[PDB]
């Protein structure tokens, strides 16, 4: 819990073109991407696109507390 | 400075990790000092006997409180994991620290030569008291690399055979250069592992096994592995090695000058917080500790069992799940559906996966068959702790296009269900402990076109208000907006629970809580 | 078994491990490769896990090793058999007690041998210098 930003990657590849061929259009004019996790290999994989190794660090709340 | 989550094992308080060791009675009154992962800063604490060492006649339950982390960190970088040996010699790094100190003890009676780093003349004046095995040339200074040059001079350019590291940045660096041929580094801080600072692999070449010491590992995990460590404080302490540390003791009202003594970081040993004197008797088998008046929050027994109607509901859902922090473990949903979004079925899934018995109904409250059969239910988990009636039906519009088919629609899961759900519980409830109904400032500020609405919740503060005049449990919440899930700022789900738990405790019928407009 | 081989010229070895592991990753690491492969199976490390590194390239270049690894309870060995001829021979009395005792107990078994005679010695070396022999 609590939301966890970015402080580090191991690795991170982008091929535009294999992006352009996994790009698959839906029943709509939208274009989308599948996406697939695996917490246990470390890669993050969708479309043309390869993260490895990602880290996230807690970060405080501001404890703005605007609502009062 | 340190991340709430950062310590090993899911708590999810977020708050009440302080406190790592405690020195205190048993179930039984016999002394015993004790080592957990968490929640050391207590009148009690809950722990496996596999954490807990009895206290010899000699040391006052005072000096037991210093012993465990220290000893315990000690035993297990050296001996344990350094394999120390006869006559080494070995770098402490802030010998005046409970944990230098508790090296210092165990390296001296080895017999092994000893350098350790200080930082004022103080800490070497009370070093030198301490361990007269020291001599003067035993001694550098912890606030810069001039440390390095020392021992190299007087190791004779060779190094040191362990060093148990607990300096960051240059300081660690500096360190490594200290490390002689078939030498172990001991890390036993965490800032530049956490921080993934660079470490030049050439310092291998000489055999160098650089360490990573944790202790957290086995408060959570690798217990096979932690009755050595045990053995060995044991045997240190029979033995006469393990001695007690300088305490510096606060009292239980004091605790925050005890805080602000550690931050100003002039104290030498250990701070220790008194939170109950020691009695003259070796075993009291004492009933309770002494009552102290603290704030009040809301835990809930693992043994009842809670029921929340239109749980699958957004507060309703976020509700359950505030409940099973606070302990819950036998839960009963109801919804006239059920399951039909991917998000009540992650939140169940999880909730079952973590052990909790959670349970969908489809007995709607506002039939008094449906509200009995609730009931039974809950009984069959277990006795009724609460019922909370977070139902709703909206049909809103002007006066002008209502009818009483829409007032009904709209009466009858807020004002229907509340009559039954209270004539059940004042039939077959005797051990209720909550009973929360949620409604609107609807209700008592206004609202246009919400007119059923207004009276739907409106007479569920009247029942309410009706327990609470015989003794029974009853609350009413009236709510503004809610956020996640007038001129009334929607209000995040995060302030409302904790305005929720704050009110479960107030002693009044009908509460509110609403967010203002700029 | 034949889960039990991967692939040492390529970096595919870290997602086999970590597959076939549960992702939990090994206890024990004899690692001789290069500076991708050394980072690749510095990855593959567990909680408790044991680095014992035998090669030099990586060493020798002083290359860097981030320090975050040792978050777990890692320990990173530096294994050089040579430090025994010049110093700690009570140290190798307990390598040759392995030894003998392996020996004796049958779980020491000899390589595939390639002789070469005396003559041919040049032969020898170029055949280990092409890299194809097994053994
Ligand atoms: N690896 C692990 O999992 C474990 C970690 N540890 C580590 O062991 C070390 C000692 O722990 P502990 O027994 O609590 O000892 P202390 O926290 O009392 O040790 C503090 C020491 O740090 C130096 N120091 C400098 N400035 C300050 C300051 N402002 N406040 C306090 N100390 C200061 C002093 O040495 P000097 O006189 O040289 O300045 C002092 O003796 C810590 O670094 C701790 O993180 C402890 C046990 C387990
Ligand atoms: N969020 C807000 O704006 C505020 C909320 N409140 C009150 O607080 C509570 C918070 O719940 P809320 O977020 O509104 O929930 P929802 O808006 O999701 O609606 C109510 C939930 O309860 C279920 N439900 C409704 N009627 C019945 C019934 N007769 N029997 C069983 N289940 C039923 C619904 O599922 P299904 O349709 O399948 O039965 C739904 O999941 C409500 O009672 C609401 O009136 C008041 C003030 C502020």
């Amino acid at each position: 819990h609590g939301l966890y930003l970015p402080t580090r990657v191991t690795a991170i590849h982008i091929d535009p073109a294999t992006h352009r061929q996994k790009l698959y259009t839906l029943q709509d004019k939208a274009q989308v991407a599948d996406v697939v996790v695996s917490r246990w290999l470390r890669v993050t994989v969708a479309g043309g696109v390869h993260i490895s190794g990602l880290h996230t660090e807690s970060a405080p709340r501001r404890q703005q507390e605007q609502q009062v | 400075k340190l991340s709430p989550d950062a310590i090993p094992g899911k708590w999810t308080s977020q708050d009440s990790l302080l406190g790592m060791e405690f020195s205190g009675r048993d179930a039984s009154g016999k002394r015993v000092m004790g080592l957990v992962p968490a929640k050391g800063l207590a009148t009690s604490v809950l722990l496996s006997p596999d954490f807990l060492w009895d206290v010899p006649s000699n040391w006052t339950l005072e000096e037991a409180a210093s012993v465990p982390v220290v000893y315990s960190t000690a035993y297990y970088a050296l001996v344990v994991r350094g394999r120390v040996r006869p006559g080494e010699t070995l770098l402490i790094h802030s010998g005046s620290g409970g944990v230098g100190q508790a090296a210092i003890a165990i390296a001296l009676s080895l017999g092994c030569r000893v350098f350790t780093t200080v930082g004022s003349a103080e800490k070497r004046a009370y070093l030198q008291a301490r361990f007269p095995q020291l001599d003067s040339t035993s001694f550098a200074n912890s606030r810069d690399t001039s440390f390095e040059q020392h021992v190299l001079w007087h190791t004779g350019g060779k190094g040191v055979d362990l060093v148990l590291n607990s300096l960051a940045e240059e300081k660690l660096q500096a360190s490594v250069r200290c490390l002689a041929t078939h030498g172990r580094f001991l890390e036993i801080g965490k800032f530049d592992l956490s921080q993934n600072h660079p470490l030049g692999m050439a310092i291998f070449l000489k055999n160098v096994t650089f360490h990573g010491v944790l202790l957290d590992a086995f408060f959570n995990e690798s217990s096979a592995d932690w009755r050595e460590v045990w053995a060995l404080v044991q045997a240190g302490i029979r033995d006469g090695v393990v001695r007690p540390l300088k305490c510096t003791v606060f009292h239980g009202a004091q605790v925050e000058d005890a805080f602000r003594y550690m931050a100003q970081g002039k104290h030498i040993g250990k701070v220790v917080v008194q939170v109950l004197a020691e009695e003259p008797e070796a075993v009291l088998k004492g009933a309770k500790p002494k009552l102290m008046s603290a704030i009040s929050k809301t835990f809930c027994p693992a043994h009842k069992s809670y029921i929340i109607a239109g749980g699958l509901g957004g507060f309703g859902l976020e509700l359950a799940q505030w409940l099973i922090q606070r302990g819950v473990q036998k839960l009963v949903l109801t919804s006239r559906s059920g399951i039909r979004t991917g998000y009540q079925a992650k939140q169940v899934r999880r909730w079952r996966r973590q052990g909790v018995q959670v349970q969908v109904s489809t007995s709607n409250i506002s039939s008094l068959e449906g509200a009995r059969g609730l009931i039974a239910e809950a009984a069959q988990l277990g006795p009724v702790g609460g019922v909370f009636n977070l139902a709703v039906v909206l049909r809103d519009g002007l006066l002008e296009n209502q009818t009483p088919e829409f007032f009904q629609d709209v009466c009858k899961p807020k004002y229907s269900g509340t009559l039954n759900l209270d004539r059940v519980t004042r039939e077959a409830c005797p051990e209720l402990d909550y009973f929360v109904v949620f409604s609107s400032v609807s209700c008592g500020r206004g609202n246009a076109g919400q007119s059923n609405y207004g009276f739907a919740n409106s007479a569920m503060e009247r029942i309410c208000e009706k327990r609470r005049h015989e003794g029974l449990p009853g609350l009413a919440v009236q709510w503004g907006a809610i956020g996640d899930v007038s001129g009334t700022l929607p209000q995040r789900m995060a302030s409302c629970l904790e305005v929720l738990d704050l009110f479960l405790n107030q002693p009044h019928m009908v509460l509110s809580s609403f967010v203002l407009a700029e």
